[PDB]
């Protein structure tokens, strides 16, 4: 009974046609689904599996394995905060505090409006610019609360 | 994608003006700028050479892999081509080890350097299908690469019968989705095949049996970006750069308590001391260096700064990742962060790795918070020494290594916690 | 192995003439066959020549070599005259800005060859020619090789596919003269002489090669013919606006972000060509002028025109050279003058002396060395190249420059 | 008197036999002669005329008319530089400056060793790739002096 909106389905079909074998497109498809819905809806996996010509079992295992995918919480913007060694050393805790001050949430939590989720992540490969965070695909050095507040104001 | 996602402007500096000739400027250099610098002329020269000859040149250049193991690149290729085709070429752009951000600046700023290297390398090993596997957390790099590949297609550097050579190549861009283990070459291949990132028992090595069980060369971004220079200059001129046993440019991502964190292109006779004090501007507040973490692999003390940044037994090796801690930084707190990394990234196939990476972090957290029993202390010691047994990949082999080094080199600080 | 060619960008919204040529490499016969190539020929040989002419007429196909003459009408005229008849593919393409034909020649030669065979059958010609400019050496070798491929698969020679129709295609090369693109000078060159236009009428369809009925068509025109047979004239005519139907090629160059060849319908506007398809201007600078090759100058107030052959349309070969706000119009006009100076064949006195003097005097003006008499002379000569001219070169050598004088008076006035 | 070497005479004979009438082969023959000698030797025209069954006068006039042919200067490699409107707009002068820097010659000149001649030409029909040049039959877009130097290094 669950069906992909035509515009999503089109994007999924494009990924599936991109590689030599359909199953190679599984991660690109899941990224696309999460982009569209703000999470991976459990009901989406069955029709995706059909499109990839893969068992549902296989798809569920992949979703579970890969940490970027989230089946539990819908959020418009994922604030990925690096909690690895360099960011920790250079001020992850100040970033987390500034986020709590601005948004009222802690790692793992979503704002009441469904707008922002804080996601603690391993090293983002920008360690010279520690402490690092992303907002969806955008990535930034944290400088201060006033600076962070300005950055977050851009996401509506 | 005329507009790409926001990227921090990582500082980059070079004494050699090769890999960072364009990537020292923090912006995308598109194909026109690349061509103005003589880009793709190495490809042209390569397509007038035999694949065998290109392999020989890359061998004689002394190029080694920049993905951590420093394996001789030409020798890797020779191993692949002794096996029947079809063959596959994979660019590893998974770059996810703490401290390591060297590869992204090539991808994001000079994508054609990487593409040109992929084409030459693919031609050398007879691969008509190549992949870039880029970590999911590098979305900008992904879009930049997709766009640069289209540019290359437009100018006839990709597709069928490239520049009349009879050589066909397509480069496919795949994205990771959050697993450090997908940088391990066999897990990377599993991921390319649409599966979970579970390393395979080696041997066979990818060069024997890789993607779809066919001979596959996996090489790191940095490694590949050297290839156009080897062809352009010739192997002899390339080998003249730096010390003759560890020749050519290397990239050094430097972070932590230095004044100028960023990526440095330097020859491999540079010492660690020089990286920190000569190039990266010394320490924040001019505080004393306490330790350098080579990513999540090794811990060097302040008594070990005079080593060369090469792949010799007493050299720095690895990916050249330099994380600087100074005199006020708590080594145990730092060790905990490293334990947490391995806890989060074990794929769980191997029992000592699965339970050991978990317990090492669980117990170290108790120690750090002052909640560890005597048994927790003894258990932590035991687990740290017993992550490796039965492991089928490098992660299990090294998950205890750095931490053990801190126990050996900084006993006084650990004793404070006990 | 062929000479080095630069890889010109090509883009299509119709996927017809550029279905293969959008990819910058030689597509050989096996690849062309896999795409259904040479089945339009097979279909055509099962039709009467008269029926083919009728379909081409009803398709609305017009010449792509600049004049936009209805192709079917041209062929009808030829076949009213007794044979033998000859078919000529004009691949001289030497007008500034114009590089549309070469990408068909170099990348999809079989599309052109198939069109030549069908067209030759339609008009009862058993001998056809391609006249390719001398400065297209790769295209020459590519065509020679493709013709051999076609012969080996039985699409050329005697009794093609059992039809009783015989055809040989000969490839001739030019040797540096723009005027050899003029259809009567082309014929003179094919006859082993200098490229001197002949007084028209008679048109080639009455008296052409060796005085016999001859159809000359442009590369682009001929490349449409397989599509018309394949699709039928009704579906062809459904492409674009009903009165100017079918694909057209637009070579876009100068101050655009994506210079290249665009396959588009003729209801596209000039503004759309530049901004929608060619990526807008370099540095997002304002458009100052478009040169339609060396023929016309449109100002930035004329960008909303259709790329059709209507009276207010762009017309021509669809050649779009973009100048932006910092580009000196007098400098650009001098380049156009220099082209005509170098290309007049000299047969007609006002053309011979006018093309020379227009460039000579405009150079003086540009360098700030012109007397008052030089200025007045320039104006006079510009207006007096055309008298007694027997071909289009003399008729238009002053046209673009005159348009610049009318549309950019302020810039010219400054050269005083 | 002059006579063509046998291998050249063969090639001329192939052209003459190619079209239905001999005289149609005149331009192919002249291209072949220029390819062979690096120019059109004045003394070549009489024997060519004989093979074409044409008056010498006819052949001389054809050579004079067609701008690609050169009876004055021998050169192993002709660098044809487009000097028409689009190339001018997009950087003919930079190409010419780069050529003078590398080769020491200007349009119309031949290097002292007889290796390179710069020949200014009208539009080469590659205007999207402005500024355009050819080296004999090979054609290129000029990007920069470093790029040009490497291209020219391929011609020995
Ligand atoms: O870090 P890791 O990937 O765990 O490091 P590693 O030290 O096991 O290997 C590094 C690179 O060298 C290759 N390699 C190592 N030994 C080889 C052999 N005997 N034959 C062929 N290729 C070989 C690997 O496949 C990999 O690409
Ligand atoms: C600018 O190029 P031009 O070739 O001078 O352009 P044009 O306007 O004189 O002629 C364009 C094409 O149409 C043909 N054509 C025009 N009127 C014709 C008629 N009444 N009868 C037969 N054929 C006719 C010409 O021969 C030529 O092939
Ligand atoms: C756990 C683990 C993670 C790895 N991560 C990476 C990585 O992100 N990038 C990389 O190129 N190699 C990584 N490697 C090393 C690769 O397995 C492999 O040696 C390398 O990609 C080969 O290319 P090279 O010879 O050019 O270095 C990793 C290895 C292990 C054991
Ligand atoms: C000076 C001059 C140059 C020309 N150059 C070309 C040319 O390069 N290619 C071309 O097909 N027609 C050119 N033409 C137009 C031809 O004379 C002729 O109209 C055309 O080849 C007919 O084919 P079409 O009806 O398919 O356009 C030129 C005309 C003139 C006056
Ligand atoms: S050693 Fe660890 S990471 Fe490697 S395969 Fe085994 S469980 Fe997975
Ligand atoms: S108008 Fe000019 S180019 Fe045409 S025939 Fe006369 S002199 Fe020659
Ligand atoms: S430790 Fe945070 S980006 Fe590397
Ligand atoms: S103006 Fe130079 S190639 Fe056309
Ligand atoms: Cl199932
Ligand atoms: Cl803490
Ligand atoms: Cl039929
Ligand atoms: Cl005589
Ligand atoms: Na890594
Ligand atoms: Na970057
Ligand atoms: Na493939
Ligand atoms: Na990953
Ligand atoms: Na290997
Ligand atoms: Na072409
Ligand atoms: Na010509
Ligand atoms: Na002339």
């Amino acid at each position: 009974e669950f069906e992909f909106p035509e515009e999503l389905k089109t994007k999924l079909q494009e990924h599936i046609n991109y590689f030599p074998k359909k199953r190679q497109a599984i991660l690109l498809c899941l990224h696309e689904i999460q982009n569209y819905y703000g999470y991976i809806p459990p009901e989406s996996l069955k029709p995706l599996a059909d499109m990839l010509e893969l068992p549902l079992n296989h798809v569920e295992g992949v979703v579970a394995f890969y940490d970027m995918f989230d089946r539990e919480d819908k959020a418009k913007y994922r604030i990925r905060v690096c909690v690895s060694i360099v960011c920790h050393l250079m001020g992850t805790n100040k970033l987390l505090k500034a986020l709590e001050n601005i948004l009222g949430i802690k790692p793992g939590e979503v704002t009441p409006d469904g707008k922002f989720k804080i996601v603690p992540v391993q090293c983002l490969g920008a360690c010279s610019e520690a402490p690092v965070f992303m907002v969806n695909d955008d990535e930034y050095k944290f400088e201060s609360e006033v600076q962070l507040n300005e950055i977050l104001s851009r996401y509506t | 994608m005329r507009s790409y996602p926001a990227i921090p402007r990582i500082y980059a500096e070079t004494t050699l003006n090769m890999l960072l000739k364009r990537a020292k400027k923090p912006r995308v250099h598109s194909i026109d700028e690349y061509l103005k610098d003589g880009g793709y002329q190495a490809l042209e020269k390569a397509l007038n050479m035999s694949p065998e000859e290109i392999i020989d040149w890359v061998d004689k250049s002394t190029l080694r892999g920049g993905g951590g193991a420093g394996f001789p690149t030409g020798k890797k290729w020779k191993f692949a081509v002794q096996n029947p085709g079809p063959r596959y070429f994979i660019c590893n752009a998974d770059e996810s080890e703490p401290g390591t951000f060297k590869d992204r600046i090539i991808i994001e700023r000079d994508p054609h350097l990487l593409i040109e290297g992929i084409i030459i390398s693919s031609y050398a090993i007879g691969a008509n299908e190549a992949y870039i596997y880029i970590r999911g957390e590098y979305p900008a790099g992904y879009y930049i690469l997709r766009d640069a590949i289209e540019e290359a297609k437009k100018k006839g550097f990709l597709g069928k019968n490239i520049l009349g050579s009879g050589f066909d190549l397509e480069i496919y861009v795949a994205r990771g989705a959050g697993a450090y283990i997908c940088g391990e070459e066999t897990a990377l291949i599993e991921s390319l095949e649409g599966k979970r990132g579970h390393p395979r028992l080696k041997p066979p090595y990818p060069v024997q049996k890789g993607l779809w069980g066919k001979p596959t060369v996996v090489n790191n971004v940095e490694t590949i970006a050297n290839v156009p220079f080897i062809i352009s200059m010739g192997w002899e001129e390339y080998r003249y750069i730096g010390p003759s046993d560890y020749a050519g440019p290397k990239l050094f991502p430097v972070s932590g308590k230095v004044k100028k964190p960023g990526v440095y292109e330097l020859p491999m006779n540079t010492t660690l001391r020089e990286v920190i004090f000569k190039y990266a501007g010394g320490t924040l507040g001019n505080k004393k260096v306490k330790a350098v973490f080579s990513g999540a692999l090794d811990c060097f003390s302040s008594e070990e700064l005079d080593i060369p940044m090469d792949y010799s037994p007493l050299g720095f090796g690895g990916t050249g990742t330099v994380i600087v801690l100074t005199e006020e930084d708590d080594i145990v707190e730092a060790a905990l962060k490293i334990a947490e990394f391995y806890e989060h990234e074990t794929c769980g196939q191997c029992t000592p790795c699965r339970v050991g990476c978990y317990e090492q972090a669980n117990l170290l957290e108790k120690i750090y918070k002052g909640e560890a029993t005597e048994q927790d202390w003894e258990g932590f010691d035991f687990v740290n020494r017993n992550i490796q047994p039965t492991s089928i990949c490098g992660l299990g082999a090294v998950a205890g290594r750095l931490i053990r080094q801190t126990l050996e080199k900084f006993p006084e600080e650990w004793e404070k916690y006990r």
